């Protein structure tokens, strides 16, 4: 097992985020690759549900429901959060030899 | 996840609502909308199979009026049938199909439509409108009979204007088809007599029109002791649904034999506003019910009325003719619609900001008084009791009234003028339309709005009947506006389902 | 400076005629002008200013 | 040998997936315009059906 | 394992129509057979004599059945799961 983290970075590269980040959020202090996007919370499945989630654009019935991270009542950009992480918790290997 | 809800009840601030692809109520199928209606009374399943074309907003450019049907045998609960008559091809007559009518022989056990076949850029030779009929063994599966094609010319009406064949037959059982077609640069409801529904003799011009309009989808039945023909303006400026009145048929077609304009009573035979169009009725041999379609409106807008006329196609509506005993003809919510709304939900106010007073389950509003309740939901069934001091006063219902809406959709039931007016309050102070009906003289009214997500029907001690399309309305507040007299309210219930 | 009412109009003229514009809308003060890249923003932290609007 | 072979539509589920697309958004999905001719109708609670 | 049981192999072909006396050119192009009629023919009434398509194919129009041809007719024939539209136009020998 290990954990791979980025300490400091130039803040064009932080900015672009070809090492992680999307280019939304600096990969700065996590893993290398690491990926920002949002969060989905099921689908909705009523309009009922539709309403009373929080306001968001081509919201229908059946759509994907996302997840307002900051409780500002509109989904948009800033709705957003570290997602992946491409470290594996650990990894493993057996050889059996049988004579 | 966890899911979050909101305080509905307890919040009047504006909310954007949406509408759903179908309605449930008042018809809509989830694909496509609902035009002209085909009321028919199915005499071996005793039920109404109301039929329609059904309209796309994005239209193709030649064939482009598919027809549906839709069982509604109590008059709210609606099953589609799916789609009955196809489209024909591009280069045929009936590429588009117009309105049309349907009866049962029993000598064949078969039911006959009649429809009309609309040619795509006809040329000076071709016929622009056609009349065809097709068969179905068991109203399931149809068959269009190509050897009939009743042409407009042959009998010397106009050739582009030969629309709405209306079938009906007689206690002596010959069958009468109408036309609403042009002789002469005039409005003529031409008729035609067959015994067979295989060959029809032309019987002259069964009647003519006035003012040189145009009637859209006649329809002439027997209400008791009177004989009546219902019909649609075709005219932009008025574009509404008018009645005549007449105690035989040959006193039917004596009225407005020329020009005589003989008003079944002091409202010009109005029976709704813009908001209602092409009304067709049907009888099951106990009650008669008109359908039509309230137009949706171009961008979403409750103001965009639109200028000259409004949008095609709708919501399917259907409502009851009330007979009076002086002949005269209104329109009732169906017992179906009214017994379909059972949950009762509490009323509570959320503004005061008029010289209103509250004393218990009565409010008094005075000049300029205005109270709004708690949010409205899906389906709604508003009914109170509002009595004016005198018969002059300027009281209205507001939609898509919340604390912070800048404007809000009103229905104001002016007495001075003696009608109604849907309006647009708040900052637009925009005058829509409008709907005249008789003022009772004891200043008393029993109003009862009821809606489906965005269509709603408004009905005024059972003599006004008011159609409207009010988006944004369901899980909004509502509120009670006077302008210039007093009035007292009572008796506010609101149920859902 | 008529962009916010010309557009709003043709949106409600053509979404008839056109599927896309159901859902359309100009913003006063915000869609007249492309934002300034979020990425160059956050490359030069604290020289770059948003326009107005978002 | 190839095991990891991705299951794709056949000409059927294709057309039955358009279909639904069509009639979810309300559109006719007769309109789709490659081909396909749909008999579809409603159940009893107004669901689309093909 | 993967085919959807659709039976897509359905020729649909068009051989040959005849109305009445007269035989039809039939054009796989734009999928139109035009029939001529001798300037004076009454093409309101029309019995569809015989019209072979193919093995298995079964078309909309039956054979003995009469029609009005003034304006072009739609013809659909089917086979198996597959369909191919026809227009049958009939036209009065025009000099
Ligand atoms: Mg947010």
């Amino acid at each position: 097992t290990y954990r791979n983290e980025i300490l400091e970075l130039p803040e064009t590269v932080a900015a672009n985020g070809k090492f992680g980040g999307n280019g939304v959020k600096s990969v700065v202090g996590h893993t290398y690759g690491a990926q920002v996007g949002y969060i989905a919370d099921g689908i909705f499945k009523s309009q009922d549900e539709v309403d009373n989630h929080a306001t968001q654009e081509g919201a229908a019935v059946g759509r994907i429901r996302y997840r307002d991270i900051d409780h500002n009542g509109v989904i948009d950009e800033r709705d957003q959060n570290w997602i992946y992480d491409p470290t594996p918790s650990f990894s493993y290997g057996l050889n059996i030899y049988l004579e | 996840p966890i899911l979050t809800q909101k305080n509905w009840d307890g919040t009047a601030t504006y909310f954007q609502s949406s509408d759903e692809h179908g309605f449930s109520m008042y018809y809509k199928p989830q694909v496509g909308f609902v035009g002209d209606p085909m009321p028919f009374y199915d005499p071996v399943a005793k039920d109404f199979k109301v039929m329609y074309l059904q309209d796309y907003r994005p239209n193709p450019e030649a064939t482009y009026h598919p027809i549906f049907g839709v069982a509604t045998k109590d008059g709210a609960t609606y099953e589609s049938l799916g789609e009955l008559i196809s489209c024909g091809g591009r280069d045929e007559q009936d590429a588009a199909i117009g309105t049309g009518g349907t009866i049962y022989n029993p000598a064949d056990k078969l039911y006959y439509t009649f429809y009309t076949g609309n040619k795509f850029k006809p040329s000076s030779d071709q016929n622009a409108q056609v009349v065809m009929v097709a068969t179905s063994p068991d109203f399931k599966t149809w068959t269009k009979n190509r050897t009939f094609y009743l042409k407009g010319d042959t009998y010397g009406y106009d050739k582009n204007d030969f629309r709405d064949p209306f079938l009906f037959q007689t206690e002596d059982g010959v069958y009468h088809m109408l036309i609403a077609t042009r002789k002469n640069g005039k409005g003529h409801i031409a008729e035609f007599t067959s015994a067979d529904l295989k060959e029809w003799e032309s019987a002259g011009t069964f009647m003519t029109m006035m003012w040189d309009r145009f009637y859209e989808c006649p329809d002439v039945f027997k209400m008791g002791d009177w004989w009546y023909l219902i019909y649609s303006e075709q005219a932009s400026f008025m574009r509404k649904v008018q009645y005549f009145k007449g105690r035989t048929l040959e006193d039917l077609k004596a009225t407005t034999a020329n020009d005589a304009g003989i008003w079944p009573d002091n409202r010009e035979g109005m029976l709704d506003s813009r908001a209602f169009y092409a009304g067709k009725t049907a009888s099951d041999g106990t009650n008669r019910y008109i359908w039509g379609w309230c137009p949706t409106r171009a961008g979403n807008d409750n103001g965009n009325v639109g200028d000259v006329e409004p949008e095609w196609a709708g919501n399917l509506v259907a409502q009851r003719l009330i007979q009076h005993e002086d002949g005269t003809l209104t329109l009732g919510v169906p017992d179906a619609i009214d017994r379909k709304y059972t949950s009762a939900q509490e009323v509570k106010v959320m503004a005061k900001d008029g010289n209103m007073i509250e004393s218990g389950k009565t409010y008094t509003l005075g000049e300029g008084a205005s109270v709004i309740f708690n949010r409205l939901k899906v389906h709604n069934k508003i009914s109170f009791t509002v009595k004016t001091a005198s018969n002059t006063d300027r009281f209205g219902i507001s939609f898509v009234r919340g604390t912070d809406s800048a404007s809000w959709y009103s229905i104001h039931v002016n007495a001075d003028e003696g009608k109604a007016n849907f309006e647009k309050d708040g900052d637009d102070a925009k005058y829509l339309f409008d709907n005249k009906f008789n003022i009772p003289a004891d200043n008393e009214y029993r109003v009862t709005i009821y809606s489906d997500q965005s269509v709603c029907v408004t009905y005024i001690n059972d003599q006004l009947s008011f159609t409207n399309r009010i988006y944004q309305m369901q899980k909004n507040p509502w509120s009670l506006c006077c302008y210039k007299g007093e009035i007292t309210v009572s008796d506010v219930q609101v149920s859902t389902y | 400076g008529e962009a916010k009412d010309v557009i709003n109009a043709y949106y409600v003229t053509e979404a008839s005629r056109c599927s896309i514009y159901k859902n359309a809308g100009f913003t006063e003060n915000k869609n007249e002008y492309l934002p300034v890249p979020f990425e160059q923003i956050s490359a030069s932290n604290g020289n770059y200013t948003q326009n107005f609007g978002w | 040998m190839y095991q990891s072979k991705m299951n794709v539509l056949n000409t059927e589920q294709y057309g039955r997936a358009m279909w639904q697309a069509y009639v979810n958004d309300g559109e006719n999905p007769n309109g789709n315009a490659l081909g396909y001719a749909y008999n579809w109708g409603y159940n009893a609670d107004g669901n689309p059906v093909l | 394992d993967f085919k959807s049981g659709l039976r897509l192999d359905g020729d649909v072909w068009v051989n040959s129509i005849r109305l009445d006396e007269y035989a039809g050119t039939v054009d796989y192009q734009n999928k139109a057979i035009v029939v001529g009629v001798p300037y004076d023919y009454d093409i309101t009434r029309m019995v569809v004599t015989e019209m072979n398509l193919s093995e298995g194919a079964k078309a909309s129009i039956a054979i003995g059945e009469t029609i009005d041809f003034s304006l072009p007719v739609s013809l659909t024939v089917k086979n198996g799961d597959v369909q191919m539209s026809y227009t049958i136009t009939v036209k009065r020998d025009e000099a």
